[PDB]
């Protein structure tokens, strides 16, 4: 398997006194292991996974460090953005930030990114090769040039490639227990009859992690990617995933379908037919 | 520009009439951030309702998991009341037993 | 663990 | 870590000479380094910065600094001196590669520059000055080369002459 | 470029009162710090100014004694409480982003005088010294002298005036003033300053010569009362 760590953090502006929201989490793969929450008393950086708890005063001191310095600058990128876009003190606006790194199964640099957004569209970006932007609008080349001048993409560049990679192979190695399990689907299927002449099977995937999976319906081994409601993968709550596909079928010929589970827990992908 | 919620009303383990489980509601695919999610029992609402840490996906829309602990029976009615600025009024969608 | 060099728009 | 010497309290120079200022560095990784000056009753105020790139650095009023991996330094530089540069002068150096989140600068104690007028034209000679409604003495015109008496120490003005009270 | 106020600039209080200094920024800046220096001295960090929690601070200060507060990212506070004469420096805050790049400012600073005994706060004494005519004859120049004496604590500033209008060229004032009784713990200062001229400048009856030096003491919110003021004397 590979593996990825992520960092999410998104700021919003709350018109006038007080101050604005800030939410930043922390992924390996599919599970949150961090959070800093400026509405939470501790205005700290919180463990989420008892492997990360183990780490010492000095990590969770930094974290905080950090986080701080995270929260503090989008509040003033804030402001800035409004004062670029020519926007009015009374709106409520949402800057998002997405960075991280992905790794091979030799757990050597895969890749490294860097994503900006604001009220939910691309701002700026930090290209693959890690050495030049990808500008949205006017605005943004604004802050290109800055960007470029202050050499940003060096210091990410040196981030994502080292210690992002270092990091990862560590949380890796203490959270092993959890993070390098994977836990197949639990599969069923059941029927329903609709009409008079018409049944709904239902193709069942539960407790599952990671989260990736797909779930086709074949019709005499034809993908069937009309007639069948797909529901979106979704947590259960305990760290695992659950996700449906279903078809309509004209009854009596529920035997010509079929459902295939493909995930990285499953040795040989599989395949289910109605049985009575 | 705004994107609405999708909502999905699901229990964590499989539902036994009179054992224990976890009633969820997961929101996502909406922006912005703010959002309004109540656990529904007969109409009124749960008042110890967890929920998990804001996120977003690949197109930068939000998702959360509103979840409460819970023993269903035959006669209650579940649901999960979504309020967003998307919606002119909120949006309630019944648990159902076998989705 | 988290980037330190976090550089305003 | 990281940490910066300055090895030298006070620094002198002539009028128009080159004056040094001398800096160097230790640092765990990579340096982004900084020159800061302060005259009398204000703050800091910046100079000059290596961020990367070119290692000669030129900034203000004829300042530089080469950024020298070998000898792990970053001396200040300009090649010749006005009056108004007499001051404090520290460098700073930052780490790059750190991953502690102590965002702050770290600093030298701080080398102070005296860059002493020319004289020209030389005449030491001593006066007695008389209060107007008392007196005191005076030794002017020189060149820049008890518990109960008191002896003020040098000082110059702008033609430039030095001078010192009693 | 970000400007930095911090009021007050200049404060003589005695041990165990406490002054809170406040510094405000012209445009939201991402890191306040909060520095303490002796004149001439390295810079000591105190703390870090966080906005919305506790300032972390550094090994040797604590929360107690120095009280943070950070509402805006442009403004902020730093208490010094049950001050003593050690606690003497000056203040100043810094701010800068989170960049690597990033530069971080410095602003004006903030005086701050502890003592013990503050009844022995005194203001100076201005006399003006006139030009000899031996160096009238030998150079053809005149030179003025000011004596300010027997003040305390060590902080003046000293300047001249002619007609009414003041000069920076051809002055002097010393770097640092002069401890009139060395041995004692504490003794009061003299400062001394020239201004030179042409000797018609000066043999001009008409024109008008003053020294004026400004000392900063007390205030009138403190309890003849040696209050902050200017003293100046004319030939």
């Amino acid at each position: 398997g590979s593996h990825s760590m992520r960092y999410f953090f998104t700021s919003v502006s709350r018109p006038g006194r007080g101050e604005p929201r800030f939410i930043a989490v922390g992924y390996v793969d599919d599970t949150q292991f961090v959070r800093f929450d400026s509405d939470a008393a501790s205005q700290r950086m919180e463990p989420r996974a008892p492997w990360i708890e183990q780490e010492g005063p000095e990590y969770w001191d930094g974290e905080t460090r950090k986080v701080k310095a995270h929260s503090q600058t989008h509040r003033v990128d804030l402001g800035t953005l409004r004062g670029y876009y020519n926007q009015s003190e009374a709106g409520s606006h949402t800057v998002q930030r997405m960075y991280g790194c992905d790794v091979g199964s030799d757990w050597r640099f895969l890749r490294g990114y860097h994503q900006y957004a604001y009220d939910g569209k691309d701002y700026i970006a930090l290209k693959e090769d890690l050495r030049s932007w990808t500008a949205a609008d006017m605005a943004a080349q604004t802050t290109k040039h800055k960007w470029e001048a202050a050499h940003v993409a060096e210091q990410l560049r040196a981030y994502l490639e080292g210690t992002c990679v270092e990091w990862l192979r560590r949380y890796l190695e203490n959270g092993k227990e959890t993070l390098q399990r994977t836990d197949a689907p639990k599969t069923h299927m059941t029927h329903h009859a609709v009409s008079d002449h018409e049944a709904t099977l239902r193709c069942w995937a539960l407790s599952f992690y990671p989260a990736e999976i797909t779930l086709t319906w074949q019709r005499d081994g034809e993908d069937q990617t009309q007639d069948t409601e797909l529901v979106e993968t979704r947590p259960a709550g305990d760290g695992t995933f659950q996700k449906w596909a279903a078809v309509v079928v004209p009854s009596g010929q529920e035997q010509r379908y079929t459902c295939h589970v493909q995930h990285e827990g499953l040795p040989k992908p599989l395949t289910l037919r109605w049985e009575p | 520009i705004q994107r609405t919620p999708k909502i999905q009303v699901y229990s964590r383990h499989p539902a036994e009439n009179g054992k224990s489980n976890f009633l969820n509601c997961y929101v996502s695919g909406f922006h912005p951030s703010d959002i309004e999610v109540d656990l529904l029992k007969n109409g009124e609402r749960i008042e110890k309702v967890e929920h998990s840490d804001l996120s977003f996906s690949k197109d930068w829309s939000f998702y959360l998991l509103y979840y409460t602990e819970f023993t269903p029976t035959e006669k209650d009615e579940y649901a999960c009341r979504v309020n967003h600025v998307t919606l002119s009024q909120p949006k309630i969608v019944k648990w159902d037993r076998d989705m | 663990s988290l980037l330190m060099w976090i550089t305003q728009v | 870590a990281q940490s910066v010497a300055q090895p030298e309290d006070q620094v002198n120079v002539a009028e128009g000479n080159p004056l040094t200022v001398k800096c160097t560095y230790s640092v765990s990784g990579n340096p982004y380094l900084f020159w800061y000056v302060q005259y009398p009753n204000r703050g800091l105020q910046f100079l000059l910065k290596y961020i990367t790139g070119d290692n000669l650095v030129k900034g203000s009023y004829g300042f530089e600094a080469e950024f020298n991996k070998s000898q792990t330094s970053f001396h200040l530089k300009k090649p010749s001196a006005l009056v108004s540069d007499s001051a404090l002068y520290f460098c700073a150096v930052r780490d790059i590669n750190s991953g502690a989140g102590s965002y702050q600068l770290t600093f030298g104690k701080g080398t102070k520059l005296s860059v002493i007028p020319n004289i020209q034209n030389p005449d030491p000679a001593v006066y007695q000055l008389r209060d107007s409604d008392k007196s005191v003495c005076l030794f002017t015109d020189f060149d820049s080369q008890d518990s109960d008496v008191y002896i003020t120490d040098k000082c110059v003005l702008d033609f430039k002459s030095n001078s010192a009270v009693a | 470029s970000a400007v930095i106020s911090q009021k007050p600039s200049r404060d003589i209080k005695q041990r165990g009162t406490s002054l809170t200094i406040q510094c405000q920024v012209d445009s939201q800046v991402t890191m306040m710090f909060w520095y303490r220096q002796q004149p001439g001295q390295s810079l000591t960090l105190i703390a870090t100014a966080n906005q919305g929690s506790e300032a972390t601070y550094e090994s040797g200060f604590v929360i107690d004694k120095f009280p943070i507060s950070r509402p805006n990212l442009t403004f902020s506070t730093l208490t010094v409480s049950n001050m003593s004469p050690e606690d003497s420096s000056i203040y100043l805050c810094s701010v800068g982003g989170s960049g690597g790049a990033d530069t971080q400012y410095f602003g004006p600073g903030t005086r701050l005088t502890v003592l013990e005994d503050l009844k022995n706060v005194f203001p100076p004494e201005v006399a003006v010294f006139e030009p000899s005519e031996a160096e009238i004859s030998h150079t053809q120049k005149a030179t003025l002298v000011c004596l300010a004496t027997g003040f305390y604590p060590d902080h003046v500033e000293l300047s001249w005036w002619v007609n009414g209008k003041e000069v920076h060229s051809g002055v002097c004032t010393d770097p640092q003033p002069l401890k009139e009784q060395p041995a004692l713990n504490d003794s009061r200062y003299a400062l001394s300053s020239r201004l030179r001229v042409s000797a018609t400048f000066w043999q001009d009856p008409r024109n008008h010569f003053r020294c004026q030096v400004q000392f900063y003491g007390l205030s009138e919110n403190d309890e003849a009362k040696p209050v902050t003021q200017i003293v100046s004397a004319e030939a």
